[PDB]
């Protein structure tokens, strides 16, 4: 009862179109400019 | 209810003429099924 | 899961707001203006 009156009111595909992604483990982070700073220093060298 | 009911049948007998007729239906307007439901009575019949 | 799923989304009272009330068994029909007629010819003659 309670599936089908969200399937008539809202959608079908509703729950996974609603469904909650968001988990704090899986964030990144991308805070290192030095060591591509280095990296990069190397490749200008490489570029004639 | 009994006071909606009286409301509306002292509403039809003061105002009304020639030919009119007025119809009543309990009908949630905050629901697709209702309102598919509402549009498919005022299209085909109803026979009892 | 899937109730405060909704609660979580929606809200937590969603099928009582949403929930259907149509029934085409309880349709009210309010034609007879004749008769209201006939009896507001009576009250015409009560009235001073």
């Amino acid at each position: 009862e309670l599936i089908d009156l969200v399937t008539a009111e809202l959608g079908a595909d509703w729950p996974r179109l609603v469904a909650p992604v968001f988990d704090p483990k899986k964030a990144v982070v991308f805070d290192d400019r030095w060591a591509s700073a280095r990296e990069d220093l190397v490749k200008l060298w490489l570029t004639d | 209810d009994e006071e909606r009911l009286a409301f509306y049948r002292t509403l039809y007998r003061d105002h009304a003429r020639y030919g009119a007729a007025l119809w009543l239906v309990a009908a949630n307007m905050a629901s697709y099924s209702d309102v598919d439901a509402l549009v498919e009575w005022i299209g085909t019949e109803q026979t009892e």
